[PDB]
């Protein structure tokens, strides 16, 4: 049972259920941001310059 | 010899709260020991304190002191506070003590 | 020498009886004595339309036997200048006598008598029906009760346990000789009943006059049966009975307890030794060990307030309890749960050690006459399958250590939801969600 | 009198598990709140970021 | 290994009494009694005795007011004062290792206490409070005007400091009362559950208030006076009484066993009690709820016996007057060879149990040890208490339908009869 | 006073107007609006600044 063992492992202890959110925060950042970039630039293909750029890139 | 005595004596002087007509104890600060110890003096010895203050304040208000003659004199002085003041101190060290115990 | 004086205590004998009833005692040099029957019966046995009978009965077991009418039974007993009394709770009925060891056996008798062949007649039923209704109309007006019941009530709401053990006023109007004759056939027998005796008595001649009085063997298993109790649910909630034209106000509050059998209720009685009591006549006043006391008395929160650790068979309620002005209920309160939280997270051993010898002062204090040590022989047997020595005891005392406290406390008191009882000009001890979150963080 | 008075009944708002009247509702309970404290400490990841 | 002691109770030259008993108990409950009380208390410092034992607490020359409850309480001990009229108590309960311990706080607050200005004042509003307490029961409240119409002193004094007086009582009041009763020869260092010798070495090696009688209680005379207390309660409480037995006389056997045949405190629970005349005869009068027992007061010089009433107020009038008819119908011959059989018993029988207790106990051990030097016997007051006539029995309840009575009864007395009309 | 949050000067103000503080218990959605104004003002102001600042 996920919900007991995180409820005594995190959320009981106030400390740890604020070292949880802290770290917890951390990999949600992480994790929201590409998923959300990944969103918003397949949603935009070859229309931003990160995809145009090989075409005049190159010394 | 009575070096301490005339230092002592002198400092009494030098400090000159005797001007006013306070006792050495009527100027003590007064902290959360000295409350206690305000608490247990005899009614008459509170009032003549209380007195003794007031008086102190309407000079110090009128920019003024008491002629020499009334000035306390250093060994007139009577410590009437201290006493207990030592003793509210005694009982708090004790319980400060037990309780770390 | 304390150490040796636990070991020379006469230990306590006991050997059932082949009917099921078990029969103990503690023999002592002491001329007068106590003994009676403690029938492991209570409210909580009852049903919902039977609730009170076992009161009912309670007030009809010194009305006359069969074997002797109301005048007989009473003459018989007051003559012999043996006191006769009693009494019933929600898991635990008992009827008891004090008396010279010289009667011993034709006490056992009269016990037995009351137990098995009660009158019932019905005409002192409609006299005991305006009595009770009477006892129910002044205990009424003890707080302290409206409020433990209330506890109850709510705590263990919609359960047996969450009933009183006077009952409604419906069940003392109505209940019927067949539900009182009822109750006692189906609850009042041997293999649910203990006969505790304490004083100058020799167990065997005690042993015998039971088998001779307590006979009614059992035919089938189904007698032999001691039938296990649906569940009591806890259920963290609040009852909020208010009437500000009342004095003062009673706030109870409590956790769910484990029940007489875990080891634990003793770390638990060791904490709350260290949490006390304290009512206006304390004359330790400002000095008083207990913080809780000393704080109620520096700051005037409390005209009196008991932590309390009720036990039974299967569940239990661990508080506290108050009484104080309608305009200091939230500092007192406040401060108790303070209290409590400091109990799950900094106890010192300082405070266990002490807590630890008022608690041996208050086990042996149990043991002061012959009722007090035959009610705890009726109730060990009856509750802990046997007796539980102060010798006994004093080792599991000596075992709690603070970091033992902390830890059993948090088990029991550290982020659960309580149980709130509060009764009279309330207004300002307030919302369920605060005090819920008075529930953690020292 | 109090006697005649009974804690109402909230099976129309009772969770799943602490509804059955014969159930210690305290196995149950770690799981309850650990769900309503895990909401939360989303709640403040989500504030946090 | 432990067996069976036997009470020791030397006592040293100044007078001062020690009684010794071990028991084995695993704890110890010692205790310093005391002939002290309201009794010798002058209209110029009533209450002084009252304030006296709430003062228990207060700083002595040797521990604080702080080491002694945070010492007490240390050991899971207790600390208490019990009072009459005319004794004091002092005991400490203590599990057997802390006895020592516990000690010194009890040997500080009867020998060498402070008595501090502040530390009094502080102290004097709680006479307010403890005294608010007590007399919820109005049962407290009859008896204090009984003694004061009963008497004209000594005993006519209130055990509970009165109002006027809270507040006015001095630091030396106390001081010179405790110099004054507080002295070797009126004090007994009783105490269960220890050796005899250690008792003894403390007592002697310790105390210091010592030698004398110091003041003398003024011989209680008898007024015979009726005080009334209007004040709107559906229960009228009465205490009807008149001149009983002092302390000692053998007279005494007596009333303790006309108590017990005109009844005297329910053995059945919710019961009716029919060994109890008083009872059944008042029952006869009235129809409503209500109780009527005997009541017995011994005292050095003097003594109280007769009835009280509990009744409502209504039927206060049946239920007193009952209660008469059935003590003087008893004043004459109508007391059956066997109902002082049957009290007989019954006396046997509350006696007994009454030691079970170890504060029950320590207290008849004491008792003895102070208003006498020794220890009669339980086998002696059997022979004592069987060994009374059934005349001495009905003598006594012509003792009281003759002598001057004096009443007591608080309530809405509307319908309550006065002394001149029984 | 026992809690720190009634005796202190200020934590009692915070504590007297935002925490102890009685309120209906029936106070609608149209309530909200107070705090929001609150809020919406320290925006402003902190948004401004920054503006101000270039
Ligand atoms: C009561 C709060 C405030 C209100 C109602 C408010 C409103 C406005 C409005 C209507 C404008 C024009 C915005 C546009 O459409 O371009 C503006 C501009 C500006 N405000 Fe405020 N303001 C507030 C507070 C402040 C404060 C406290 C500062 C900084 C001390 C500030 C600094 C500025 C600056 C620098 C501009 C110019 C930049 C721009 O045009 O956006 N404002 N403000």
């Amino acid at each position: 049972a996920l919900l007991r063992q995180a409820y005594s492992a995190l959320f009981r202890r106030t400390s740890t259920f604020a070292l949880t959110v802290v770290l917890g925060a951390v990999l949600f950042e992480r994790a929201f941001d590409q998923g959300a970039d990944a969103i918003f630039e397949h949603l935009n293909e070859g229309k931003l310059w990160k995809h145009i750029k090989h075409k005049y890139e190159a010394s | 010899g009575r070096l301490m005595d005339r230092i002592r004596k002198w400092y009494y002087n030098a400090a000159g709260f005797n001007k006013y007509g306070l006792m050495r104890d009527d100027t003590l600060y007064e902290d959360d020991d000295v409350k206690e110890a305000l608490k247990r003096l005899p009614e008459d010895l509170y009032n003549e304190r209380m007195f003794r203050i007031k008086r102190a304040l309407d000079l110090s208000l009128k920019h003024r002191i008491l002629p020499k003659e009334q000035w306390v004199k250093y060994e007139e002085d009577k410590p009437y506070l201290e006493p207990y003041l030592k003793e509210v101190i005694r009982e708090r060290l004790e319980r400060e003590a037990w309780n770390k115990k | 020498t304390y150490a040796q004086t636990l070991q020379n205590i006469p230990e306590t004998n006991v050997t059932t009886l082949d009917n099921g009833l078990r029969v103990a005692s503690e023999e002592s040099s002491q001329p007068t004595c106590t003994v009676g029957v403690w029938i492991g019966a209570g409210s909580r046995y009852e049903n919902e339309k039977n609730n009170g009978a076992g009161y009912f009965v309670e007030h009809l077991a010194f009305k006359g036997t069969k074997k002797r009418p109301c005048a007989a039974f009473e003459k018989e007993v007051e003559s012999m200048g043996a006191h006769f009394n009693g009494y019933t709770s929600r898991e635990q009925t008992a009827f008891y006598i004090k008396a010279l060891s010289k009667d011993m056996p034709k006490v056992v008798e009269l016990l037995a008598d009351v137990v098995q062949n009660c009158a019932l007649e019905e005409s002192q039923i409609e006299k005991e029906r305006g009595v009770i209704l009477q006892e129910l109309k002044e205990m009424d007006n003890d707080m302290t009760n409206v409020t433990f019941d209330y506890l109850h009530a709510t705590a263990f709401q919609g359960t047996a346990l969450a009933r009183t053990v006077e009952g409604t006023t419906e069940n003392i109007k109505h209940l019927t000789r067949a539900d009182l004759a009822s109750y006692i056939d189906t609850h009042f027998k041997a293999p649910r009943m203990v006969l505790a005796a304490a004083g100058g008595i020799s167990h065997k001649e005690l042993v015998d006059a039971a088998r001779q009085h307590f006979s009614g063997v059992s035919f089938t298993y189904k007698e032999d049966a001691v039938p296990i109790l649906p569940r009591c649910r806890f259920t963290g909630s609040e009852i909020r009975a208010r009437d500000d034209a009342l004095p003062v106000a009673h706030v109870a509050l409590a956790v769910e307890g484990p029940g007489w059998a875990d080891p634990d209720n003793v770390v638990l009685h060791v904490a709350n030794a260290i949490i006390g009591r304290y009512d206006r006549t304390f004359g330790g006043g400002k000095h008083l060990s207990s913080r809780l006391a000393a704080l109620a008395v520096e700051h005037k929160l409390c005209h009196s307030f008991q932590t309390f650790n009720t036990s039974y068979s299967d569940t239990g309620l661990f508080g506290f309890h108050f009484v104080a002005d309608p305009l200091s209920i939230d500092d007192m309160m406040f401060c108790a749960q303070g209290e409590w939280m400091r109990l799950c997270t900094s106890t010192t051993e300082s405070e266990v050690k002490r807590a630890k010898n008022h608690l041996r002062s208050a086990m042996v204090a149990q043991l002061d006459g012959t009722t007090p040590v035959c009610e705890t022989i009726g109730s060990h047997l009856l509750n802990y399958g046997r007796r539980i020595s102060l010798e006994e005891w004093d080792s599991r005392i000596s075992a709690v250590d603070a970091r033992m406290v902390r830890d059993v406390c948090s088990k029991y008191i550290y982020d659960k939801c309580p149980a709130l009882a509060a009764v009279g000009p309330i207004e300002q001890l307030l919302d369920y969600n605060r005090i819920r979150s008075g529930m953690y963080w020292i | 009198v109090h006697n005649d008075v009974t804690v109402p009944d909230f099976s129309a708002y009772r969770r799943e598990d602490v509804m059955d009247a014969t159930t210690s509702s305290q196995t149950s309970s770690e799981d309850r709140k650990g769900f309503s404290y895990l909401v939360t400490a989303t709640a403040c990841v989500a504030t946090a970021y | 290994c432990p067996g069976a002691e036997d009470l020791e109770i030397t006592k040293l030259p100044n007078g001062l009494i020690i009684a010794s008993l071990e028991n084995f108990s695993p704890a110890s409950r010692i205790g310093v009694f005391i002939k002290a009380g309201s009794r010798y208390e002058t209209t110029a410092n009533l209450g002084t005795a009252h304030l006296l034992r709430l003062a228990s607490p207060l700083t002595t020359k040797g521990a604080s007011s702080f080491r002694i409850t945070r010492g007490i309480e240390a050991v899971g001990g207790s600390l208490s004062v019990y009072s009459t009229r005319e004794k004091m108590t002092y005991c400490v309960e203590c599990l057997r290792d802390h006895v020592d311990t516990v000690m010194e706080y009890l040997l500080n607050v009867t020998t060498a206490p402070e008595f501090r200005p502040w530390e009094v004042t502080d102290l004097q509003p709680q006479l307010k409070v403890d005294k608010a307490v007590a007399f919820q029961s109005p049962q407290v409240g009859v008896l204090e005007n009984l003694h004061a119409a009963a008497y004209k002193t000594a005993l006519a004094n209130p055990l509970y400091c009165p109002d006027y007086r809270i507040g006015k009582i001095t630091s030396e009041q106390l001081h010179h009362f405790v110099q004054n009763n507080f002295t070797s020869a009126r004090m007994a260092l009783v105490g269960i559950g220890v050796k005899h010798s250690d008792l003894k070495q403390v007592a002697e090696q310790f105390l210091n208030i010592r030698s004398g009688a110091g003041t003398s209680s003024a011989k209680a005379t008898y007024w015979g006076g009726e005080i009334r207390e209007q004040n709107g309660h559906s229960l009228v409480h009465a205490a009807v009484v008149t001149e009983g037995a002092a302390v000692g006389s053998a007279e005494a056997n007596a009333f303790s066993v006309l108590q017990h045949v005109l009844g005297a405190g329910p053995l059945i629970k919710r019961g009716s009690s029919v060994t109890s005349k008083l009872y059944q005869g008042v029952a006869k009068a009235t129809t409503q709820p209500f109780d009527a027992s005997a009541f017995n007061v011994n005292y050095s010089d003097s003594g109280l016996f007769g009835f009280y009433t509990i009744s409502q107020a209504a039927h206060a009038g049946e239920v007193i007057r009952a209660a008469m008819n059935q003590l003087k119908a008893a004043a004459q011959g109508g007391v059956t060879e066997e109902d002082v059989t049957k009290a007989k018993n019954q006396l046997k029988a509350t006696y007994l149990m009454s030691v079970e207790t170890a504060q029950g106990l320590l207290n008849e051990i004491g008792s003895e040890a102070l208003l006498s030097g020794t220890h009669t016997a339980p086998s002696v007051v059997a022979q004592k208490i069987d060994s009374v006539t059934s005349a001495d029995v009905v003598n006594a309840a012509k003792k009281f339908v003759s002598g001057k009575k004096s009443m007591a009864a608080s309530g809405d007395l509307g319908s309550t009869p006065f002394l001149d009309e029984l | 006073a026992p809690n720190i949050r009634k005796s202190h000067p200020l934590l009692k103000m915070i504590n007297n107007s935002l925490i102890d503080l009685p309120a209906p218990s029936n106070i609608s959605a149209w309530w909200n609006f107070g705090s929001l104004l609150a809020v919406c003002l320290m925006t402003q102001i902190l948004t401004g600044l920054l503006l101000a600042m270039h």
